[PDB]
């Protein structure tokens, strides 16, 4: 299957962007500048940390939900400022999310072990 | 036909690679020439600034002395005195 | 040719005993085929080929039994005997327009030539020796793709030169640019190299091999490119308009500098000799001042 | 469809056959001509430098050198006071 | 009594002295800080130079490479 | 010199039956009273100073009685006592003139190393012209010194400025305000090195008639240089747009004298060996590379 | 106290002597230091200079002579493709 | 005589409003205006608008009489670069003196971003005067001006 997403999947897994584990995942640039002609995939995530983060966030499942092929499982990532009540419903409005903590690798392993037994 | 065009389209297919080489060649020549006038660049002026700090020391030069010229002569016009 | 490369396959089916005709004569046949086709359309050239593809991949498998652990490298071998034969034919079909957007790449870049990184903020700092020492393979492995006719060693091309291009990053931020490396190279040849990965490209080197994410990223930067504007550059029109006016130039800088060197001669010849004549001019006064005391 | 097709066939290539021409010429002119400009750029450039640095010394040692010819005259004119 | 006249003198000159050298001194530091910024940025074209030249160095190394595949090739 | 003035200024005076005398016999008493007083606390000199300025500004006007006319007498007037005065008043021994007058000297010495690119000046003096005004701008600082009256000397300000001006305006091609202004008339001080340039100043400051400083065209050249100086002695590497890093690193492991020559002349001979590596190399390729072409031409062309 | 005068000027003057004449070596060897030595600043760097332009650029005949080369050995084994 | 200053953030127009109010260079003006019998002349310092040197102004306005602050209105930046500008001036600049703030580059007002109302409600609630001007249409400018000249005894 082929995922599409600095130091979040480093945890996990010389090249930044790709890294087989199959886990087939690539990395997204952190530019907010050539956002479109994203899509090529059977699995997808979203990444925030700062609320902008979030915001892009939004938009950005609004750019996925609409586009793509009808089949792929999305997946979001805490990396405060915002209450997680806040983020917790607006994921639940829209229907596998969690955060995240790679220093101590939290829930590094599981996010993945868990997009992978969701994708059929 | 198809003498008179597959062939000929072939033709052009290479004439046009060959374009595309001498054309490839130039500009890295040329841009070649823009680079060595760069690195010129940016040095010729630090090549100008020696050159007029060193008219400056002149003038002031040539300036003191016209001012010495003058004090020996006032100063012998103070000894002709009795 | 027809001779050598059908003594170095006849040499490699027989290792089998079993499967070694299968493939021979089948090959035959399509090839037929596909060069019956050579006349044919373009888009009607692919197919029957891919379709061989698929196919063989499918035909093999089931009634054949045979451990795919090798097959990794049987990717490999299989492509060079038919892009041999088929180079002639099928690289820059004269029914298609790859030469002509291979000009269209061409000619962009050329006119692009103005424009730096650190507006496009690449992680890259070129001004160590290092990161441009690789800097300039970075440049010349995307090249030679085009000098050999295979995609095997094109897809190593590609490969390769994804890979000597973040170290830039890893010596400069240190942290592990598409549009940077490209955008200076100029490839030659472009678009009928990319159709010619894209039509015979093996699919699945594109979805497990990192050739694949290498290429699939590219495409992308090159498709940016291609209409690439101001937005992409968040830059506005007033200034780029006089950028579109043309900044050529080219022999004019030496043509410039060449002017002003001679004024600088006449600048500095303009002052050792006055500065030759104060030397005479000066010392007139010391001996000046010298005899007319010396009378007492 | 023929008689279409081939006038613009030995259009592409007779306009494109010229255009070789003017990259061909062009080429090998602006090459003739930078070969040229490192020549007249290098022949007077140290030309340049090498009187300068050493030519813009003279007026260093005369701004050094009048300083003690001034003494010598304003000691000069000391032997002067005891003449009177 | 004479002694302070003459150590006045014994002063003065040498503060005169002083300025010649003094002057001497800020010169070469730059003439010499001219000079720097002209090593520096020769040593800069020079290494480009070499660059090239590995780089076509290692690219006709790669071309015998390329006629030997091809020849192979074709007979 | 101390003796010439007093022909030229009389020539001047010569044309009044009336009010010449007035004022001159006037003037020479206190004066006569100056040379006396020169013992006194300087800012008591400046102070009698001042007030006969202004004292003679109102007392003509009470008997002798236009103000129109005034900014071409004040040169006149300070010129003639300038003459015999300023080897009492320069640089007083009394004073720290001389000690800032070097504290500064030694301040810009160490600037050697400044571009336009840290202040980004709006000129450009690779035109010829350009410099030569350049050139001159800084021979009028210099020469700042050589004036012993300051009406000669407050012109050389202007004048300096003027130049300044100038290359400001031929370089450019629109006029300069002061964003396009202080950042030049520093590289020119910054470039001058002035003489005995805090001394000048404060002679200036303390002895010249404040009105050509405050009306005239003088007042905002004198100002806005020291103000370019003042703030070049108090200066920042975040107000030249640098780290503290740059900002310590050209003062701080440099200065040692002598040394930069040296190192400049192992470097020189580290590269010409480069140069003569590199050409020879491709010499190797100048032939190693030609029997390749004609090697796979010949070796091949038989069958 | 007069005597005492005496030795302390003494003091000054020999002391000061030996660093003046300290000083006029210093001077006027250094003049001598920088006069050699931006010679051979000079003198370098022009014939180093001539060394760049009359070289670096000397591969360029090549920048262009291998890709004719190249153009014409890949034409090579076109020669004999017909044949 | 008059003495006037004139501060401002740099390109700004620092440079051109009072150009256009071509022979030398843009230095201070020693400009002659009346609108009585009597005659006022005016003193005017041209100020860095380069932000580093915004450090000394003290002695370009020190004796002086009058006062300007220029703020762009298509930078709001400018005008708070304004704003701090005013707060100096009331404290440390000799209070006698008398203020006027303006917005400019009113011939691209297409791309204006600061607000008319707002910008006067800033002026008139320190009790300034606030009539924003133009330099290349030229405007306000001479009217400003007799606005600026009502005020010295």
């Amino acid at each position: 299957f082929k995922l599409v997403l600095s130091s979040l999947v480093l945890r996990f897994v010389i090249g930044a962007a790709f890294l087989t584990q199959k886990f087939e995942i690539w990395d997204t640039a952190g530019q907010e500048r050539y956002h479109s002609l994203a899509p090529m995939a059977q699995a997808a995530i979203v990444v925030y940390d700062n609320e902008e983060s979030f915001a892009r966030a939004k938009n950005w499942v609004k750019e996925l939900q609409r586009q793509a092929s009808p089949n792929i499982v999305i997946a979001l990532s805490g990396n405060r400022a915002v209450d997680f009540q806040e983020a917790q419903s607006y994921a639940d409005d829209n229907s596998l999310f969690m955060e995240t903590s790679a220093k101590t690798s939290m829930n590094v392993n599981e996010i993945f072990m868990a997009i992978a037994k969701k994708l059929p | 036909t198809r003498d008179q065009v597959k062939k000929l389209q072939l033709m052009l297919r290479q004439a046009n690679d060959q374009l595309e080489k001498t054309m490839k060649d130039k500009q890295e020549l040329e841009d070649f020439i823009k680079q060595s006038s760069e690195d010129s660049s940016h040095q010729i002026s630090a090549l100008v600034l020696r050159a007029q700090a060193s008219e400056i020391l002149l003038e002031e030069l040539q300036q003191g002395l016209s001012q010495a010229k003058r004090d020996v002569q006032e100063q012998m016009a103070v000894l002709m005195q009795s | 040719e027809t001779d050598r490369v059908s003594k170095e396959f006849i040499e490699f089916l027989k290792t089998f005993h079993k499967t070694g005709q299968e493939i021979y004569k089948q090959t035959k046949l399509f090839l037929e085929g596909m060069h019956y086709k050579r006349d044919l359309s373009i888009e009607e050239q692919s197919e029957c080929a891919q379709d061989f593809y698929h196919n063989v991949a499918e035909r093999m498998q089931t009634r054949g039994k045979v451990p795919p652990e090798r097959v990794e490298k049987i990717m490999d071998q299989i492509e060079k005997y038919i892009m041999t034969r088929l180079y002639k034919y099928v690289f820059c079909p004269e029914t298609t327009d790859d030469e002509k957007k291979d000009l269209a790449i061409q000619k962009r870049i050329r006119a692009l030539r103005w424009v730096t990184p650190q507006m496009l903020c690449v992680p890259v700092n070129e001004d160590i020796p290092e990161v441009s020492d690789m800097v300039v393979k970075a440049i010349t492995d995307i090249i030679e793709m085009d000098s050999k006719r295979v995609p095997r060693d094109k897809l190593a091309c590609i490969t390769k030169c994804s890979k000597h291009i973040f170290n830039a990053i890893k010596i400069t931020k240190n942290e592990p640019t598409l549009i940077y490396i490209v955008l200076k190279g100029n490839p030659p040849r472009l678009q009928s190299n990319i159709q010619y990965i894209t039509r015979f490209c093996n699919p699945s080197r594109l979805m497990t091999g990192e050739d694949g994410y290498y290429f699939t990223n590219l495409c992308c930067a090159v498709a940016f490119i291609e209409k690439l504007d101001a937005q992409s550059l968040n830059l506005s029109q007033e200034d780029f308009d006089r950028y579109m006016s043309g900044q050529t130039s080219p022999r004019k800088q030496m043509y410039k500098n060449l002017d002003l060197l001679s004024q600088l001669n006449e600048r500095q010849e303009r002052i050792m000799n006055e500065a030759k004549k104060l030397e005479k001019d000066l010392i007139d006064w010391t001996d000046g001042i010298a005899r007319e005391v010396q009378d007492i």
